[PDB]
Formats: C-alpha cells, sequence, structure tokens
C-alpha cells in the first residue's frame, strides 16, 4: 500500500548558501556535481 | 461394560435393519439358515420383511435406551446420548422423507441437549436440527425445549447464533429467548451483527406471543446499542461504497419489483427513501468528500425526475424508467473515480481516537464457537491506516488495513451491495468439512486441510472479508509468466483462443451472442468440437504453471514442495467443490500463495450445481482440471498425486456422512438462500446471464438438491447427477438431448457411461470424475469466459 | 516518529512553502502522539521525545508568527472541519478546546502551548483581553464545557461524572484511575487558568453554573481523599502494584487540590465564601492536618524524595494562605488537638538510645518535620507559647539539654545508630529554629 495522492482541488542542483534564517540551538545559487554527490 | 454391551447391539441390529431396507432382495438371497436366523432374531413372524425391518428397528431402540438408561450412573455417556439421539433422528428423517415414531422427537432433543452439556462436539454441530424438529413437532417439544436449553452453557451456540436470531420472530422463541438475552449478558460483541443483519427481517404477528416477541427484540436493541458506537462504524464502512455501484444496485431493486403490476406503491416509498437518505440528502450522518462530491453532481435531479417525497416516479414506465437510469449510468460509469486516501471517503475512520472508557470496537469474526470465548484476548480496534486500495473489478472492494491495539495490523476486504451470507456458511461448510478431513488417519497423515477465511456480513450490502496476504490469482499468475510476445499474442490477435473461440461460435450457430450455444450443441458433433479444442488448446504454451513455479523458487526442493503442495491443496479444493457441488470455477476465483504454493478457493455464488442448472449456457464439469493442471505433473499421469488426495478425501466422507449431509441440509433450507437472492445476486455480476426470459420464478426447490448431494455421499455416477440436475433446469431448451448427450459421454471415449449409475466405490467415483472434468467435448463447448484453453 | 523529526526539524524549518503548509498537520498529530504516549512506561523516552518535537515546531511557529495567522489554504490536521482557509487563531482554538484532556503531559503541553499563542495573534492582546472577548462572545458555560469536559469529543469528564457513584459498574480498577484524572485534568486547567490572571475566580465558579469541580473535590475529600485503604473506592483482593498506583495517583490530586485552594484564597478575596460549604471543614482540614502530621499513614511514599520535596512548600504555602483568612480559626482548632504541649511532653519520655528502639523514634521524625514545617510557615508559637517564665524559651533549651546529656556516660555509653542521627539533627534543627539562641 502506498500513498495515491490526493483527489484534486475544485546549473542542476541548489548550492550550498551560508546564510540562515533561524538561530542555531545553544534569490538562491545552483551548482553541478562534484564526484562525490551520486555514486560512482 | 452394560452399557456399551448395549451400544454395540443395538448398533447391530441397525446396521442390519439398515442392509435389509437398502435392497429388501438380499433377505431372499443368502442362506436358509441366515433367513431364519434374522427373522427369529427380530421375533416378528410375517414374511413379508416390513415388518421384521420394523422389529428389529424396535430391538435397536430397546437396546439403545437401556444403554442411555445405563448411562445415568465424558467419553463414554456422551457417546451413549449420542448413538440413541442419532439412531432416533435417522429414524425420524426417514419417516419425514414420505404412530411408531410418537417418542422420538422428544427423545432427540432431551439427549442431544444433554450431550451438549457435557461439552460435546458431535452434538454443538448437530444442534440446528434441534431448531428444525422443533416447528416440525412443537407439541412434544416446546417447553421440554425451554427447560432443558435454560442450563445449557450460554457460549455453546455462537457459531449458530444467526440462527436463533432469525427463529426469534417464531411461534416457538420462547425455546431460544433465555440463551439469546444470556449472549447478549456475557458476549455481547458475539450477537452484533447477526443481531442488526436479522432486525431487517421480522415482521412482529399480532398476538399475545407475537407482542412478546416484539417487546424481548425491542429490550434486547436496547441492551445492544453501546453508545451506538457499532452503528457509527458501519454507517462509516459503509461510505467506503462506490455511489453509482449502489444506485444501480436501487436501480435493479426498483426495476424487477416495478415490473410487477398493480405495483402497490407502499413499498416503493420505502426503497426510494433508502435511497435517497444515502444517495440524495446532503446533511447527512458524516458523508466523505467523495460521496459528498457525488451528491453534488447528482441530487438534484433525484427529485426532477422522481419527486421530492418520491411519488412523481409513480407513473411505472417500464421502458422509460430504464430510459431514466440510462440517462444517469452513462455519465455515472465516468464522472467517478475511487479515492485512495481514507480521510477522502471516511473522516470517521480517519479521526477515530478510541476514547476514555467508552466502549470497545472488537474486530469481527472473533468468536468461533468452540470452547470458552475469553475475550481478553481479543482484538480491538485502535485506528485504521490511511490508505485504501481499490480492487480492479466491477464490484471493486476496498481494502482497508485495521491497526489492532495488540501490536499488529490487519487487513481486510470491505465490499458493499451483495450479501455475504451465503459466503460465511460456505466457509462454515468447509470448517465443518476440514474438521471431518482431521479425524481421518490417511487424511490428516497427508495434513490434508482447506485453507479457509473468515468472512463477516456486518449487515445486508455490506461486509468485511478477511484479506489473504501474499497471495496472487491465478489468472494474473498465468499472465505474468507468459512473455510480453506470448502476453500480448495472446491478448491482441485474432488467432489467439479468447479470438478464436468466437470466430469458432459464430461459425457453428451464425450469431454473436449467448444462444449460440443452443446452436453449437446441437449442430457440432463430436469430433469437431476435441479437433477445433486442440487447435485453440495447442495456442498458449503449454507449461506455464511449472515456469510460474521455477522462477517462483530459488532451489530443486523449493521447486518441489512448492508442486507438491499446489497440487495436494488444489485436489483437495476439487474434491470438495465438488460434494457441494459449487460452480463458475473459472481462473480468476482460485488464488495461489506466492510463498507457500497452495490453492485457495473464493467468491462463493453458486452453491449447490446451480452452476450446471440455472445458466443459459450450463457448466457440465464437476470442478476445474484443464490443461495446465495436468502438464505441471509431468511426466506424471493423472494415478499420481491429485488421484491419491481426491480419492482419500472422498472416502473421508463418505465414511461417515451425518455431520455433512445435516450441515448441508441447514445450510440450504434457509430462506436468505432463495431465488429472490440468487437472482438479485446474479443480478450485480454481469457473468453468463444477463436478465431472466424464465416461466414462473424457474423452480427452486431445495427439496433435492441436498437429495442429489446425499446421492454423490452414497456413491452414484457422477454425470448422472449432470443430467439429474440440467433435468430440473432445462428440459424446455431447445437443446436437452444434446445437453445429456454432451454430459453421459459416449461408452466409447469416456470413462464415465461404461459405469453404473449408482452403487460405485471412491476410486471408480473419481476416476469417472476425472474423465467428465477432462473431456475435450466438454471444455469445447463450455462457457466462453471460463477460459477452458487455459 | 518522534526520532525522525527531530533530525530534519532543522531543515524543515529552513523552507517558507515546506513550513507554510504542513506546520499545523504536524503539530496536531505530534500532540495527537504525546496523547497516546501518557499509556506506556516512563523509560523509553518516548514522552521526552514528543515533547522536543512539540517544542521545535513550538519555537518554528515563534518565529513565523506573522505569516501563520494569515488565511491561506493550508494542509488540514485530522479531527479539523473542512474551511477555505487555515490560520493561526484556529490552532489556538484547538488547543483551548483540548485543554482539560485526561492524559498529563498532553494536558500540560497544550496548556502552555495555549499560553505561548494567544500573544503572536493580530492584535497582540493579553489572554486576559483575548479571553474575555471570547467569553463575552460565547457564553461562559462554554469554557465550563472546555474545563470540565474532558478532551472535546466525548461529552464525558467531570461535568458528565460529577462522582465515581455515576462511574458504576462491575468493579474495575482501572476505570476509578479514568475519573481520578479527568478530576485532574479539570483542577490543572482550574488552577492553571486561576493562576496566571486571565479568568475571574469568582465568575467561572459563581452564580449560574453547572460547574462540577466543587461537586467533585466535595465527593472526593468526603469519602475518597483521606483512607485509601483501597477498599474505599470499591464500595475484592489488592495487589502491591494495584495498590501502589492508586496510592500515587491518590497522592498526586491531593497535592494539586491543596495548590487550588492556595490559589484561590490568593486570587479573589471576597472568594473566601465559595469554599465554605464544602471545603474549609472536618474535610479538607483533616487531610491537610494528617498530611502536616504524618502524611504516609495517607498514602504517600518515603522513598521518592521529590514528592517529598515537593510536599513542604505545597503545605507551608497552603498554611500561610489561609493565615490571612476567615479560616484562620478553623485551621487552630484543627491543628492544636494533634500539636499540643503534651503532644510533645509525650514523645520526649522514650528510650532514644539502645540498639533497637525505633519505637516511638519512628514515629518522632514525622512530628519534627511536622513542626519544622509549621515553623517555615511561621506558626511555632501561636500554637506553642513559652510555659516556662518568659522569652527565655522552655523547650527551646530542653531539647538542647536532652541531647546533651543522652550522650552522658551512665550503661556505659550510648552509641549511635542510623535514625539516631536523622532524628537528633532534626531537634537540633527545631532548637535552633525556635528563635535567637546562638549563645
Ligand atoms: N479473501 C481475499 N483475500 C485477498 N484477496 C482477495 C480476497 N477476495 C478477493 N480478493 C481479490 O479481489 C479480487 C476481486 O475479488 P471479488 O471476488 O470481490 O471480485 P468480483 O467482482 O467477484 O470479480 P471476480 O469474480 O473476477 O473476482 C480478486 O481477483 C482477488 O485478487
Ligand atoms: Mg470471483
Amino acid at each position: 500500500p502506498m500513498f495515491v495522492e490526493t483527489q484534486a482541488s475544485q546549473g542542476q542542483i541548489r548550492a550550498t548558501q551560508q546564510q540562515h534564517d533561524f538561530t542555531l540551538t545553544q534569490v538562491v545559487l545552483y551548482r553541478s556535481y562534484r564526484h562525490g554527490d551520486l555514486p560512482d | 461394560a452394560f452399557r456399551d454391551q448395549n451400544i454395540l447391539l443395538g448398533t447391530t441390529y441397525r446396521i442390519i435393519a439398515n442392509a435389509l431396507s437398502s435392497e429388501p432382495a438380499c433377505l431372499a438371497e443368502i442362506e436358509e439358515d441366515k433367513a431364519r436366523r434374522i427373522l427369529e432374531l427380530s421375533g416378528s413372524s410375517s414374511e413379508d420383511s416390513e415388518k421384521v425391518i420394523a422389529g428389529l428397528y424396535q430391538r435397536a431402540f430397546q437396546h439403545l435406551s437401556e444403554a442411555v438408561q445405563a448411562a445415568e450412573e465424558a467419553a463414554g455417556v456422551i457417546d451413549a446420548y449420542m448413538t440413541l439421539a442419532d439412531f432416533c433422528d435417522q429414524q425420524l428423517r426417514k419417516e419425514e422423507e414420505n404412530a411408531e415414531l410418537q417418542a422420538y422427537p422428544a427423545l432427540v432433543v432431551e439427549k442431544m441437549l444433554k450431550a451438549l452439556k457435557l461439552n460435546s462436539n458431535e452434538a454443538r454441530l448437530k444442534f440446528p436440527r434441534l431448531l428444525q424438529i422443533i416447528e416440525r413437532y412443537p407439541e412434544e417439544t416446546l417447553s421440554l425445549m425451554t427447560k432443558e436449553i435454560s442450563s445449557v452453557p450460554c457460549w455453546q451456540f455462537i457459531s449458530w447464533i444467526s440462527h436463533m436470531v432469525a427463529l426469534l420472530d417464531k411461534d416457538q422463541a420462547v425455546a431460544v429467548q433465555h440463551s439469546v438475552e444470556e449472549i447478549t449478558d456475557n458476549y455481547p460483541q458475539a450477537i452484533v451483527y447477526p443481531f442488526i443483519i436479522s432486525s431487517e427481517s421480522y415482521s412482529f404477528k399480532d398476538t399475545s406471543t407475537g407482542h412478546k416477541n416484539k417487546e424481548f427484540v425491542a429490550r434486547i436493541k436496547s441492551k445492544l446499542d453501546q453508545g451506538g458506537v457499532i452503528q457509527d462504524f458501519i454507517n462509516a464502512l459503509d461510505q467506503l461504497s462506490n455511489p453509482e455501484l449502489l444506485f444501480k444496485d436501487w436501480s435493479n431493486d426498483v426495476r424487477a419489483e416495478l415490473a410487477k403490476t398493480p405495483v402497490n406503491k407502499k413499498n416503493i416509498e420505502k426503497m426510494y427513501e433508502r435511497m435517497y437518505a444515502a444517495l440524495g440528502d446532503p446533511k447527512a450522518p458524516g458523508l466523505g468528500a467523495f460521496r459528498r462530491k457525488f451528491i453534488q453532481t447528482f441530487g438534484k435531479e433525484f427529485d426532477k425526475h422522481f419527486g421530492k417525497g418520491g411519488s412523481k416516479l409513480l407513473r411505472m414506465k417500464l421502458s422509460d424508467f430504464n430510459d431514466i437510469t440510462n440517462m444517469l449510468l452513462l455519465k455515472m460509469n465516468k464522472d467517478s473515480k475511487p479515492p485512495g486516501n481514507l480521510k477522502e471517503c471516511s473522516p470517521w475512520m480517519s479521526d477515530f481516537k478510541v476514547e476514555f472508557l467508552r466502549n470497545e470496537l472488537e474486530i469481527p469474526g472473533q468468536y468461533d464457537g468452540r470452547g470458552k470465548p475469553l475475550p481478553e484476548y481479543h482484538v480491538r480496534i485502535a485506528g485504521f491506516d490511511e490508505r485504501v486500495t481499490v480492487m480492479a473489478s466491477l464490484r471493486r472492494p476496498k481494502r482497508i488495513i485495521i491497526r489492532g491495539h495488540d501490536e499488529r495490523e490487519h487487513p481486510f476486504l470491505v465490499k458493499g451491495g451483495e450479501d455475504l451470507r451465503q459466503d460465511q456458511r460456505v466457509e462454515q461448510l468447509f470448517q465443518v468439512m476440514n474438521g471431518i478431513l482431521a479425524q481421518d488417519s490417511a487424511c490428516s497423515q497427508r495434513a490434508l486441510q482447506l485453507r479457509t477465511y473468515s468472512v463477516v456480513p456486518m449487515t445486508s450490502r455490506l461486509g468485511l472479508i478477511e484479506w489473504l496476504e501474499n497471495t496472487v490469482t491465478l489468472k494474473d499468475l498465468l499472465l505474468n509468466t507468459m512473455s510480453q510476445e506470448e502476453k500480448a499474442a495472446y491478448l491482441s490477435d485474432p488467432r489467439a483462443p479468447p479470438c478464436e473461440y468466437k470466430d469458432w461460435l459464430t461459425k457453428m450457430s451464425g450469431k454473436h451472442d449467448v444462444g449460440a450455444y443452443m446452436l453449437m450443441y446441437k449442430g457440432a458433433n463430436r469430433t469437431e468440437t476435441v479437433t477445433s479444442f486442440r487447435k485453440r488448446e495447442s495456442k498458449v504454451p503449454a507449461d506455464l504453471l511449472k515456469r510460474a513455479f521455477v522462477r517462483m523458487s530459488t532451489s530443486p526442493e523449493a521447486f518441489l514442495a512448492l508442486r507438491s503442495h499446489f497440487a495436494s491443496s488444489h485436489a483437495l479444493i476439487c474434491i470438495s467443490h465438488w460434494i457441494l457441488g459449487i460452480g463458475d470455477r473459472h481462473l480468476n476465483n482460485f488464488m495461489v500463495a506466492m510463498e507457500t504454493g497452495g490453492v485457495i478457493g473464493i467468491d462463493f455464488g453458486h452453491a449447490f450445481g446451480s452452476a450446471t442448472q440455472f445458466l443459459p449456457v450450463p457448466e457440465l464439469m464437476p470442478f476445474r482440471l484443464t490443461r495446465q493442471f495436468i502438464n505441471l505433473m509431468l511426466p506424471m499421469k493423472e494415478t499420481g498425486l491429485m488421484y491419491s488426495i481426491m480419492v482419500h478425501a472422498l472416502r473421508a466422507f463418505r465414511s461417515d456422512p451425518g455431520l455433512l449431509t445435516n450441515t448441508m441440509d441447514v445450510f440450504v433450507k434457509e430462506p436468505s438462500f432463495d431465488w429472490k437472492n440468487f437472482e438479485q445476486k446474479m443480478l450485480k455480476k454481469g457473468g453468463s446471464w444477463i436478465q431472466e426470459i424464465n416461466v414462473a420464478e424457474k423452480n427452486w426447490y431445495p427439496r433435492q438438491k441436498i437429495c442429489y448431494a446425499k446421492r454423490k455421499l452414497a456413491g452414484a455416477n457422477p454425470a448422472v447427477i449432470t443430467c439429474d440436475e440440467l433435468l430440473l433446469g432445462h428440459e424446455k431448451a431447445p437443446a436437452f438431448r444434446d445437453y445429456v448427450a454432451v454430459a453421459r459421454g459416449s461408452k466409447d471415449h469416456n470413462i464415465r457411461a461404461q459405469e453404473p449409475e449408482s452403487g460405485l466405490s471412491e476410486e471408480t467415483q473419481v476416476k469417472c470424475l476425472m474423465d467428465q472434468a477432462t473431456d475435450p467435448n466438454i471444455l469445447g463447448r463450455t462457457w466462453e469466459g471460463w477460459e477452458p484453453w487455459m | 516518529a518522534s526520532l525522525a523529526f527531530n533530525n530534519i526539524y532543522r531543515e524543515f524549518r529552513e523552507e517558507e512553502s515546506l513550513v507554510e503548509q504542513f506546520v499545523f498537520e504536524a503539530l496536531v498529530i505530534y500532540m495527537e502522539s504525546l496523547a497516546l504516549a501518557h499509556a506506556d512506561e516512563k523509560s523509553l523516552g518516548t514522552i521526552q521525545q514528543c515533547c522536543d518535537a512539540i517544542d521545535h515546531l513550538c519555537r518554528i511557529i515563534e518565529k513565523k508568527h506573522v505569516s501563520l495567522n494569515k488565511a491561506k489554504k493550508r494542509r488540514l490536521p485530522r479531527g479539523f472541519p473542512p474551511s477555505a482557509s487555515l490560520c493561526l487563531l484556529d490552532l489556538v482554538k484547538w488547543l483551548l478546546a483540548h485543554c482539560g484532556r485526561p492524559q498529563t503531559e498532553c494536558r500540560h503541553k497544550s496548556i502552555e502551548l495555549f499560553y505561548k499563542f494567544v500573544p503572536l495573534l493580530p492584535g497582540n492582546r493579553s489572554p486576559n483581553l483575548w479571553l474575555k472577548d471570547v467569553l463575552k462572545e460565547e457564553g461562559v458555560s462554554f469554557l465550563i464545557n472546555t474545563f470540565e469536559g474532558g478532551g472535546c469529543g466525548q461529552p464525558s469528564g467531570i461535568l458528565a461524572q460529577p462522582t465515581l457513584l455515576y462511574l458504576r459498574g462491575p468493579f474495575s480498577l482501572q476505570a476509578t484511575l479514568c475519573w481520578l484524572d479527568l478530576l485532574l485534568a479539570a483542577l490543572e486547567c482550574y488552577n492553571t487558568f486561576i493562576g496566571e490572571r486571565t479568568v475571574g475566580a469568582l465568575q467561572v465558579l459563581g452564580t449560574e453554573a453547572q460547574s462540577s469541580l466543587l461537586k467533585a473535590v466535595a465527593f472526593f475529600l468526603e469519602s475518597i481523599a483521606m483512607h485509601d485503604i483501597i477498599a474505599a473506592e470499591k464500595c475484592n483482593r489488592t495487589s502491591p502494584q494495584e495498590g501502589e498506583r492508586y496510592n500515587y495517583s491518590k497522592c498526586t490530586v491531593v497535592v494539586r487540590i491543596m495548590e487550588f485552594t492556595t490559589t484561590l484564597l490568593n486570587t479573589s478575596p471576597e472568594g473566601w465564601k465559595l469554599l465554605k460549604k464544602d471545603l474549609c471543614n472536618t474535610h479538607l482540614m483533616r487531610v491537610l492536618v494528617q498530611t502536616l502530621c504524618e502524611p504516609a499513614s495517607i498514602g504517600f511514599n518515603i522513598g521518592d524524595v521529590q514528592v517529598m520535596a515537593h510536599l513542604p512548600d505545597v503545605c507551608v504555602n497552603l498554611m500561610k494562605a489561609l493565615k490571612m483568612s476567615p479560616y484562620k480559626d478553623i485551621l487552630e482548632t484543627h491543628l492544636r488537638e494533634k500539636i499540643t504541649a503534651q503532644s510533645i511532653e509525650e514523645l520526649c519520655a522514650v528510650n532514644l538510645y539502645g540498639p533497637d528502639a525505633q519505637v516511638d523514634r519512628s514515629r518522632l521524625a514525622a512530628v519534627v518535620s511536622a513542626c519544622k514545617q509549621l515553623h517555615r510557615a511561621g506558626l511555632l508559637h501561636n500554637i506553642l507559647p513559652s510555659q516556662s517564665t518568659d522569652l527565655h524559651h522552655s523547650v527551646g533549651t530542653e531539647l538542647l539539654s536532652l541531647v546533651y546529656k543522652g550522650i552522658a556516660p551512665g550503661q556505659c555509653l550510648p552509641s549511635l545508630d542510623l535514625s539516631c542521627k536523622q532524628l537528633a539533627s532534626g531537634l537540633l534543627e527545631l532548637a535552633f529554629a525556635f528563635g535567637g539562641l546562638c549563645e
């Protein structure tokens, strides 16, 4: 049993930005793949 | 030793008396000393054979009653009770088929209830004979029954609890009323759904007795609504049903009724309000968005045509009513689409939240009946998994997963619209059947057991079937074994057997409808059908099941165990679907367990040879033994595993049929198993017949369905039973002689014609039983949706 | 399911469209799973992980509070009605409606989430003002049906079941626990809403209202509170574990009732007259003087040092609270029969230093802790005068001289045991607490 979805109503991947919104406890930019992302 | 001495001597006299009555000419065949010794031993002196038979029975009853009397001073007192009980019951049946038997219906009731008091099984299963004998002998047993069934443990009736609530509107309700309310006190959830399904049909008569019955039933209905939780559960399950399908079923149960003029609008308005309460009025008891979308599309037209109230459709127009329903259905089979989240179709099941001391929703079908119940360990509902999967059928049932409180998950198959009481009682027959199969040596050593699954009818037009996991149906197994060339070449090619067969039926008849069989059964002789059958047989690959089990298994011991389990299980359900006479065994009605190999039989529409009685093209075969099932066992021939399994199971049944024939009797004598139910059942199925062009009600009489079943369990030719059964349904057919000529065989090509009609044995009967099911003259002219070439 | 959210909150909070669709549906069922975790055993940490997840979602809501209450087409949580939108205000109403639910920790988190969420709503008023608005426009008995009405779904709770007699059948022990937890939930929500001001004390339990809290607490103190001999709630055979759970649940509702009457006294000064017909009589005062003089007779346990570190301050603030009341003399008349002068000249005459002499030395520590707590209440000179000559106190040096000559030679020496040191530290602390006396 997989979730069949809701009955309807009536350069490749983005890069790792270093600037956050939420503070830690106690238009975006894209990139490509760098040889450790996907399996070889 | 005195009690057992008298049991044995009474059994001896009963065996002699039953021997002379079966053929009263062997008495004048044996010996002048033996005949004189029998005539001396009964004591009666007439030389008429009827008086000496009755005298032998009198001595048998004297000895057995002495055994019962000696038994009144666990394994040996209930044997003494049951020997006298079933003896007097057998005598009573031998009278009621066609003043000596006066004190018998008191005696059966008394000794059988006394045995059921002492924890018996054979007296527990033979209990509905008492509720059948109460009506037919109410003078001797109506207060004796009551004062003895009072002091019987209340949980001995749970397996037969669906008979008592149907008895509760009769002249004899007081004989069951104590145990019904004791069950409602002790174990309420064992009676809830059979009470709900029988409150639909009471019709309380107008006496001093019937009014007390109405008071009692109202009291039990007050006691069973523990917070009204079950009616919410039933209603929220009833949300999981396609609304166009409920509308088409309402069109069925309105059209046939309205065709009976002077139409008498009283029940018509009740039918309409029961339609509008679920598919009409939108401000409803708690519908989900699926049914809500349906109502918003098609609730305004239900008074545009049928009227607020409903007295606007009362201009019957029996053609134009079908025009109205077709104008609905043309859109209705397109606009709907089944939803697949449980929140989109049933918010009560989406938002379950088992509450802070209210009640318990026990998962249904958990009181089997034998032994003390102990419901502390029964599973209760904690919540429903939010993934409903729709099966791909015309009467498409939904699959829900109930998360029980005991850490686990239980899947069920909720289907609405049809009556599941027949399926439940067939499964109860299978329980009796493989309880018999376990108390036989040669069958228990093979460990032969039918695979049973629980079926629960909540109410009419709604019920739950247990889901059998890691299974797939047989046609899907065969079609998933096929390669994409074999598959698509079998499905879209005009020289494939599903397309060649229709051309061959036009080539024999001329037409393209189901009337082609009533011309092909006469027009096509024996060699044409056999040769054309092999020509459309050799187009499917020869070994699909063997390749299925090879790519299904990972080792030769695994393959051998899968093939042996398939063979044993299929041979067992072949010989056990013939004793009941279950027909329409096409390829989707078998389901094979992928991790074990065994076969499960489902979808028990046709009960007692009604396939070979009521269908337009009859089905003249005992069971499914097409070419795949016999290519799987190659190189070994058909004398191998399946033949010995069928022979052993048939011998195990025919050893003692007293337990089985009674249960088949109380199944076929139910009012819910009648022609109205069968007619309305096959209507919402498409199947082989679409309508009824019959003379009056097609003559359903269950007087001799069980006469046929007792004949075939007593030793009969099986093809004699097939002619005897289509003689009840096809005598006014244009091809009756050719139906009998096809079923009977040849005296040249078949073993079934080369045998006598009756007095057969087990090896002989399974011999001419496997001959009939594999006859190419039978398989070549059988129904096109059955697929006999597989 | 909670371990998988406590790892991914860091990323799930870092996208707007992922948090402006899923956050309410996430919060609601994490509350629901914590409510389901009431049943299991307090070693699996599932309650801890659900409270961690709810706090992470709560900090997420606290950040993006301007965009959440804007009416937008979001994904509905379970049990919610179909709407054209969803805001934060509907979630606040869901939290308020799920206030008196019987499950302990989910009730706690629901109350504090409501208190954190009546701010961050469009107009930023205090919870005094907003609930006064909704009580102006939905009736006061709506709020009583939220407090009293357990959960929201079934019309149940102590508004439905004020006494245990109305919850009757064959005797099941767990059903009495259900009733106690319903009463405890109503106590906790009443106590919190009256403490954190936010409501009027005299205008919730007053004029024309079926507020069945006082009926329930009167039935509780009348027959159920004092004598948990667990047969006191049957009208069979008891185990320790069936009884120990009962005593634990019975003690922690007595504690919350004491804090509730403390808040009821300290909040409405003229609303003392409410707790007159029922509470300040033999029942509540008998329980209170019992808990003061010996709590373990009523059903507590000595091994749990935490509740033995919470029981001092609750009875101290209770005795301090009705110190400034018309109930000072009922306090005095129920204290000055178990705490008298000869009540301590009785116990001052035992043989203390023997190697088996716990014959009254077991029951001395209860009176010692009782006088310590009475002194920390500040009423020791009220219940004990100076009956020798003057301010130069009699027993405040006589206990000193007692423990002084108790380790005199003369039989050769008294050598000390385990509980002797505990008693003697208590006697010294009471003697020093009597006032002055460093010289
Ligand atoms: N007890 C069961 N357990 C698991 N699966 C089942 C069960 N009963 C039916 N199914 C599945 O549901 C499908 C349809 O069941 P059902 O018998 O209700 O359909 P139907 O409308 O009678 O059509 P058909 O006669 O072709 O099965 C079957 O093909 C089978 O795969
Ligand atoms: Mg089927």
